[PDB]
Formats: C-alpha cells, structure tokens, sequence
C-alpha cells in the first residue's frame, strides 16, 4: 500500500525540524556575537558555515533515505 | 444583543477551487483570473494618469498620495541597497501596486458570488465566479515569481563577472558542502515566493467564504479587516523580498 | 444569495475603516503636503 | 486507499514546523543585534538572509515531496 | 472512509506550531529591540514583517495542502 | 465511524498548540520591553497587537477547518 | 468503536498544552518586569490579562470541542 | 474495547505536558525577579500564584476529562 | 489485545517529558538567582521547591494514571 | 503481535525525552551561576544535584514502566 | 565480574505486586507486609529517641549530637519558611520526615525484595507461592494516603483557625478576580493531598522495581549507581514531603 | 479491609507523632537551654 | 508482521532526541561561561562531562532497549 | 509488508531531531564565546567539537539503526 | 496562460516604468 | 534464594562505597558541632 509514501513523509518531515531550528539558533548566535563585536567576523563566519553544514548533514540523511524509499 | 438571525443566508456554501477558465469562446481561452488582472491593470493605469496629468510643486490630493506611496517605497528600498534603488525601482514598484489592488479586489461585493455561468446557481449552470482574486491563482503568481527570478539572475549576472557561480560549485573546502544547496535554495527562491503569495490570498478568501457560511453578518468583519491588512502586507513583502534577493545576489 | 451578505459585510468594514482611520490619514496627508 | 493523502499531510506538516521557529530565531537575533549596534546593518542582513535560505530549503523539499506523492 | 477527512485536519493543524512559535519569537525580539532603541523603529518594523510572512507562508503551505486534500 | 470527531479534535489541538504559546511570547516580550522603559507604550502595544492578530489568525485557520470537518 | 473518547481526550489535552506554556511565559515576563519596576503594576498586568484572557479562551474552544463530543 | 485506556492516557498526558513547562517558567521568572529585587516579592508572589492557578486550571481540566473517560 | 500496555506507555511517557524541562528551568532560575545574591537564598529556595512540588504533582498524576490503566 | 515491544520502546523513549532537556537546563544554569563569582560552589552543586536527582527520578519512572511492560 | 549473571541469575522480577500483602494471618485486620515494616521503623525511631534523650546531657556528643543536629536544621528551615507556626506543627512535620525516611532506606536493605514467607526463589519448589517480606510502608498506597489525609486535615484546621471564617470561603465574593480562581484554588487544594500521597507511593515503588530489574540485568556492580541514587532520593523525598507540607500550611495561613 | 488498613496506618502514624512529641519536647528543651546559655 | 522493527525505531529515536537537545545546552552553557572568564577553567569541565554522562545513561537505554528488541 | 521502510524513516527522523537543535545550541554558544573575547578561542573550539561529536554519536546511532533495519 | 500573464505583467511594468520615470523625474526636480 | 545473596552483595558494595565518601562528611559535621560546643564554653 502507501506505507512507502508514509515512510517518505516521515523522512522528509521528521528529521528536518531538528536542523530547521538548528540553523536558526546557529545564525542567531553568530549574529548576536557579530553585533556585540564586529572585529572577529571572519572567524565567526567559519564557525558559522561548519556548524550549519553539520546540522545540514543531519537534514541530508533525512532527505536521502526518502529518495531511497522512492528507488 | 446584535444577534445574527441570518438563517436564510446561512445556506451551505463551502465551494472552493483553483483558477477557473472563463468562456474563452475565441482562440486562447481566458480565465476568470485574467479579467480581474486586466481590470486591476486598467485601474492602475487610470490612477497613474490621474497622478501624471497634473504634476506640480506642493503636491495635494491624489498626486500627494502617489508621491508619498512612491517615496516610502523608495526609502524602504534605499535602506536595503542604494546602488540599485533606481535601477530596479520600476519592477518592485509595479509588483506592489498590481498585487495590492488585486488582493483588495477579492474583498469587493461580488467576488465568489457573481456567477459567469454561460448568482445563476438555482439552475444546473456552473456559476463560475466572475471576480476571482488574481493573486490567488498559480498562473499569475508563478509568472511574476519567475520574472522576478529572471530579473534577479540577469542583474546578478550583469555585474558579477563569471563570479556569480563562485558561491556555488566552489572548491574552497567546507564552502562546497554549503555551496550547492545555497544554489538550490536560490533555485527555490521563486517557487517559495509564488506559493507564498498564491496561498495567502486564497487562504484569506476561503476564510471569508467559510465565515460567510457560518454566520453571514457581523461575524466575518474582524477577518475582513485582517485580510485587507494581510493583503497589503503580502503585496509589500513580495517586492521587499525581490529587492532583498537582488541585493544579496549582487553582493 | 451570498452576494447580499458579502455586500453588507464589505459596507460595514468600509464604514468602520473610514470612521477609525480618516483623521490620522488626513493629518498625515496634510503634513506631507506642508 | 487514502494513506497517500495522510502521508502528504504529515509530510507537509512536519516539513513546515521545521523552519518556522528557526527563521523566527534568525530574524529575532538579527533585529536584536541591529538594535544593539545600529552601525552594523548590512552584513547582518546578508547573513540573516543566508541563514533563512539555508533553513527554508528543508521546508521547500518537504513541500515538493508532498506534491510529488500527491500526484 | 474518513481517513481522507482526517488528512486535511492533520495538514492544517500540523505546520502551525512551527510558524506560531516563529511569529512569537519574531515579534518578541523586534519589540525588545525597539524598546532598547526607538531610533531603529523603521528597520525593526520592516525586517520583522517580512520574517512574519516567512513564518506565515509556512502555515499557509500546510493550510493549502488541507484543501488540496479536502477537494 | 466516528473518525470525523477525531479529525475535529486533531484540527483544533494541532492548531491550538502553536498560537497558544505564540501569544504568550508576544505578551512576554511586550511586557519586558515596557518594563525596560515605560515610554514606548503605544508603539509596543500596537506591534504586540499585530502579533496577536497574526497568531489568532492561525488559530482561526485551525478553527474553520475543525468546523468544516463537521460539515 | 470508542473513537469519541480518544477524540475528546486528545482535543482537551492538545488544547491545554499550548495555553499552558503561553501563560507560563506571560507570567514570567510580567513578574520580571514588575521586579524591574513596581509602579507599572496596574498597566503591565492588564496586558498580562489581555494575553491570559486570550490563552485560556483558546483552550476553552478545545474544551468546547470536548463538550461537542457530548453533543 | 481498550480505546478508553489510551483515551485516558492521552488526555492526562497531553493536558499535563503544557502546564508542567508553564509552571516551571512561571516559578523561574518569579525566582529571578525576587532574586534581583526582594522588596516587592509580595506582589510577585501573588502574580506567580495566580498564574500557577491559571495553568493548573487547564491541568485539572485534562485530569478531570481523563477521569470521566475512565468512568 | 495489548492496547492497555500502549496506554500505560503513553501515560508514563507524556507524564515524564511534561515537567522535566519545567524542573530544569525551575532549578536553573533558582541557581541563577542564588549566583546573583546569596542573601535571600532560603526564601527563593522555598518557592523553587514548591514549583518543583507542583511539577512532580503533574508527573505523578500521569504516572498513577498509567498504574490505574495497568490494573 | 509486537505491539507490546512498541509500547516498551515508546515508554522508555518518551520517559527519556524530558530528562534529556531537563538536566541540560539544570547544568547550564548551574555553570552559568558558577561563572559569575564562583564563591557559592557548594550550594550550587547541591541544588544542581537535587534537581538532576528529581529529573533522573522521572527518567527512572519511565525506564521501570517500560521494563515492567517488557515483562 | 561483569558477566557474573551467568553463574547467579536472579530470575524474572517476581516483585510486581501493586498492593500490600498480609504477612501474618489474623482473624481480624491482618498485618500487611508494609504494616510490619512501619511498626519496625517506629520501634527503631523510639529506640534511637530513647537512647539520645535518656540522659539529656548538657553538651551534646555522639548520638545525642547527631539527633540534635538534624532536628535543629529542620527547626531553622521551618523558621525560615514561617515564623509563628513552627511550634504548632513541628512534631507532625518532623515525624512525617523521620518515619518515612527509614522506611525509604529500609527498602535498600538486603532481603527487602527477596526474603519472604510462603503464601526461581525458594518457595516455588513448595506448593505455596512466594510473597516478599519487608515491604516499605511508603511503597503501600494506604500509608501514603493516610499521611496525606492527615496533613490535609492539619492544614485545613490551621487555615480555618488562622483566618477565621475567611479561609472557610476565601474571597469568593470578589466577582472580579477571586471568582474563578477561587474554585481553581479549591480544586488545586483538593488534588494536593492525592499528589502528596502518590509522590511517595510511586517513588519508592519505582525504587523497588528498578532495584529488582537491575539485578535481573546484571546483579553485580550495575545497581550500585542506582543504589546510591535511591538512598539519596529516599531522603530527598522525605525532606521535600516535610517541606511541602509546611509550605502548604504557610500558604494556607497567608 | 483496605479501608481498615488505611485507618490502622493512620492510627499508627498518629501514635508515632504523639511519641515523637515527647522526643521533640526534650529536643526543644535542649535547644532552649542552649539559647539561654548563649544569652 | 514486523512490529519489532518499528519498535526499535521508536526506541532509538525517542531515546536519542532527549540527549540530542540536552548535551548541546549542557556544554554550550559552559562554553559561554568560560568565554566570559577562563579563570575557573577545567574545574567546571568535569561537570558537563558528568552531566553528559547522566543523559548518556538515557542514550544508553535508547540503544539498549532497542538492542533488546533487535536481538 | 512495509513497516520496515517507515521504521527506518522514523528512526532517522527522530535521530536527527535531537542532534540538530543540539548542534545549533553548540554553535550559538561557541560563537558567543568567541564574540566575548579572543585568546580563549582554541579551548572553546575544542569544547564545541566535543559537543558536536557527542551529538553526532546519537546521529550515527540513529543512522546505523536505520541501516540495520533496512537489512 | 502563464505566458499571457507574463506578457501582461511585462506590459504593465513598462507602463508603470514610464509613469514612474515621469514621477521620479518630478520628485528629483522637487528635491533640487 | 539467589536474590537474597545478590541483594546482600549489592548492599555491602553500596554501603562500602557510600561510607568511603561519607566518613569525611560525618566526621566534619561532628567536628563542627564540637567546635560550636567549645565556643559555647
């Protein structure tokens, strides 16, 4: 039946909320730090884009398995 | 007190649908959306020619209203970026004015009630609503979203060298792992815009229709106010997002 | 039959908006003209 | 069977809860840092929009997956 | 069966918590910033509002899917 | 079948979870801003009411579908 | 077929979750502002009630659906 | 059938999770206000207790609905 | 049928998550206020303890519902 | 069927979710208090330990209920 | 010695009874497995009290000092909570803490979950089933219900006496604020003693279940952190019960 | 019965409280003597 | 029909969601505290360790129960 | 039957819900610590990487459980 | 219909561009 | 029963572990009480 479709739904929806709030927390902390001190932007930027990527990786898994259900 | 007492007008009416094509007897058939779009274009042209027919110092009346509206938009866009505030002004300004009157047109009496058919609902006719909000259709909204995306890409490529495709598909290390989806997000920026504008007007008009079915009078007035508010917010915000995306692209 | 109810609601909303927003909009327009 | 429809609803739902809180945190931190230091109001905007584009991609993927399984 | 009927209920109900908390934090942060500094009253109005739409858009997404299932 | 009652309950509950904390965050932020400085009362109240209006619009969006399920 | 019981139960629980945390953050912000400045007591608490009288009101709607199960 | 049992469990748990974090936030805010300024704790205590009662009303509503479903 | 086991599981799990974050925030605020000043530590410790008591009341209500369902 | 196994798993997981964020907030607040004039170390560690004692008490409640269902 | 369960397998958690069990057959009211432990704890409390206060030495030393220190700490804490009602409630709140603490610690004693009378353990070979002995009174709902209702009666009486007729009907006549909060306050006070009893009931019960289960998994060096957690949480539960009772009294009067 | 068991437990708790009142009274007297010596 | 697979899934997911949100707060609070001042330094470090250890126990269950279901 | 696919999808989704927000909090706190002052950057970056590894432990636990269920 | 909508939007954009070029010039002259 | 032996072993180990850390605190409390008594004079 549609259990594969349910699996795709669970994979795309659940597993995206985690990174969905993680991106926001990361960028908000970075923005607050950069506002309190703009003379350390570069380093901040680095610590931005790694962290995003890491939690983006958490999203990526929750994406790819869904495609693996699609086959 | 202020009781409703509108059981006669409380008949079952929960009909909702996507864009409805008009008679289109001749070639290239038209829809109910693309007569409302035409009438909003006519209204905008009439307002512009009323503001343009008498231009002088110390603006007053309609001319002052047009100047204040245009100058507020100019200030808002300058606050984001001042370099392209004149190079991209006509597009964003046209986007705001066209959508806002289209959104407000769906609140006029007759929207969803005037049935083109072939109102005419006691019979077996389709009773297609003549007045359908242009922004509540996935054709006009998709067209404006895609033309905004084209404008962003062209001007994002007009002065960037071959460096526009440098934030994406790069070999800078971790920037690669974020460079692809950043482009992918850039791919979905128009779509996310269109589904944003198309749904909001559609959601509001369906809310008003449903509230009419629930209690015809004195119930949906706060929702009418909220919708006449959110329509102007959406019309302004589409242009604001277009300008912000252009600014982030040129930078 | 929903046309009558829609017209009544639109008229009530227009009257409420005109009553509660004429003075500030007019004052802003006069200040902009000045 | 309507299992596809409930799958689509679940997909779009848990895809929509993802960004919302995230983007709220994004622009809340952005406006707070802007108020903290009005001098910096250009780089912060760019990084806020970059983060918004990062997080809303998950929601767009959920929406398009829901549409794909809805047709 | 009523599974299609409950699908619309999930579609509208889900994807409302995310945008709801997003709206909450957006307005809270913007009001905090404008309280700390009224001189930014223009900018804090602008950005927060577009953020509103972002969150709002997500909710509308789920809502439209409900109708996409309701009919 | 009775699943329509479950659908109404799901609609109202999942549409109530979001704005129920959203309006709370709005009021908390507005009251904190007022306590920080009691001179921006009018603007803060207006923006708080805008946020309340958006959140209650989400609540009404849930409510109308909850009623329509009974239809 | 006791779907009505789980329906009303889920309705009341999920209409009670949101307003609970909303009232919690409302009261926290209100008491924090009160501690910051006493003489604003009559004003801020009113907005608190303006928030609170909304929160539980929405909860009543969920409870209403619960009572609508008995209807 | 055993649906009454899951109904009661759903009622009590879903109507208890919200008030838990709500009362936690309420008491934490009152704690912070008292710690930073203990002179006005009486009004702080009164407002904290009325908020506790407000959310405990929802908690008791959920518990009572669960008990009614049980019998 | 085993649905009673699922009911007990739901009751205990919901009664567990509900106040855990609540008591965490309780003691976090209490220790923050203590760090701010140790002079009035006892008076505020009383309030944090009664807040913890209310949270435990909610949790153990959820627990005893599961116990009742089990028998 | 294996619905008993699902009940056990849901019980342990949803009994563990609450304490996970609970003790996190506890230790975050405790270390924040420590960082501000670390002179009240004994009191703050004792209060953090009693808080995590309560939190792990809820965790153990969930664990033992899951284990008893495993019987 | 991590895999010592292979040599000594504890077996399934036979201790899962959610009610008191009569230990000695009596024609009248039987002595439950929790009642005998309550009697034993009372006897131990009496013995330690009569040992500490037999001589009443001026300078406290040894057991007298140990008994005096905890009582003084409780007195100071209650004085910190409320000023004038300490003496009116000190014996009840003091005995509601000491009595249940030793029973809580009695659960951690060896043989609490294994030693028992007949009606794979030992009695399974015989026809009569194996029931546990030494069950903590706090693990029984009857004892917790009794102490909770005693505390509820106490706070009701000392709120009625403190506020006269006002505590009889709070301020229901306000109709502006104390109109819906008053009934909310009343139902909160109604559910308070049930929460009090159930808190002590579940904590000790879950303690016994965790101790038995940990033996089933690995009965060597695994239940040691849990044993420490439980001996800590029993004392903490007794303390929070006493503090909660006194704080409820304090909010009742004021 | 369970009601009889609850009543018996309540009676035992009341007796324990009454007995501890004698113990608390000696402790109160010792504390008062210590305070008087401090005074 | 394969309920043990979804049982293991529920166990792992619902027992890892707790630590996932917990540990981040646990060590992030200490990181910002030590950024505020590095004098106390490793004296605080062990705390997050044992704090992590605490939620690690939950994570252990989040595997162990699942490992019981899977084999 | 199909329960394996939804099992794997739920496992990855609820193994990504936790580590996502955990990584978000980690990076926010770390970058705030960077914004506080330099010369402590290396130590706090090491602590941030420790937290990232701790969350990634749960992430890979969920991923490997999903992969095992897929086999 | 998407192409027709895009063409109508482009025509309206050109008309509004002419109208604004008149109004932007008027505003610039007023500023000077 | 083997449960009794396991419980006895666990109780002995827990008692030893707890005493190894509580010997210092109980002695410290007794020393504080003795110091207070001496200060009473």
């Amino acid at each position: 039946e549609g259990l594969n479709l349910v699996a795709t739904a669970l994979a795309v929806g659940l597993g995206a909320i985690g990174p969905g709030v993680g991106i926001g927390i990361i960028v908000s902390g970075a923005v607050q730090a950069i506002g309190r001190n703009p003379e350390i932007e570069n380093r901040v930027v680095t610590y931005m884009f790694i962290g995003i990527a890491f939690t983006e990786a958490l999203a990526i898994f929750g994406l790819v398995i869904a495609f693996l259900i699609g086959f | 007190i202020a009781s409703r007492f509108f059981l006669y007008t409380g008949p079952p009416h929960v009909e909702v649908a996507a864009e409805v094509i008009f008679d289109g007897i001749p070639g290239f058939p038209i829809t109910n959306s693309f007569v409302v779009a035409i009438i909003i274009d006519i209204f905008v042209i009439a307002l512009a020619v009323a503001a343009t027919r008498n231009l002088q110092m110390v603006p007053r009346g309609l001319q002052n209203v047009m100047e204040f509206i245009l100058e507020s938009l100019y200030n808002l866009f300058r606050n984001i970026n001042a370099k392209y505030v004149a190079t991209a002004f006509p597009l964003v300004a046209t986007i705001f004015l066209f959508v806002l009157f289209g959104n407000w047109f769906g609140l006029l009496p007759g929207v969803g009630s005037i049935g083109v058919c072939h109102t005419c609902a006691a019979q077996g006719k389709k009773l297609v609503p003549l007045f359908r909000a242009p922004a509540a259709d996935l054709n006009f909204t998709f067209a404006i979203a895609v033309i905004s995306f084209v404008f962003i890409e062209y001007w994002g490529f007009r002065a960037l060298g071959p460096g526009y495709l440098k934030k994406f598909f790069n070999t800078n290390g971790i920037m690669s792992f974020v460079g692809i989806i950043e482009f992918i997000s850039e791919l979905v920026k128009p779509f996310a815009l269109a589904f944003r504008l198309f749904g909001n007007i559609f959601a509001g008009e369906v809310l008003l229709v449903v509230m009419a079915f629930l209690v015809p009078l004195l119930l949906p007035l706060p929702f009418y106010g909220f919708e006449v508010f959110v329509g102007f917010i959406q019309a302004l915000i589409f242009a604001l997002l277009t300008y912000a995306f252009l600014n982030i692209a040129v930078t | 039959t929903l046309f009558i109810a829609q017209l009544i609601n639109f008229l009530l909303l227009i009257f409420i908006l005109r009553a509660l927003l004429y003075r500030p909009v007019m004052n802003l327009l006069n200040e902009r003209t000045r």
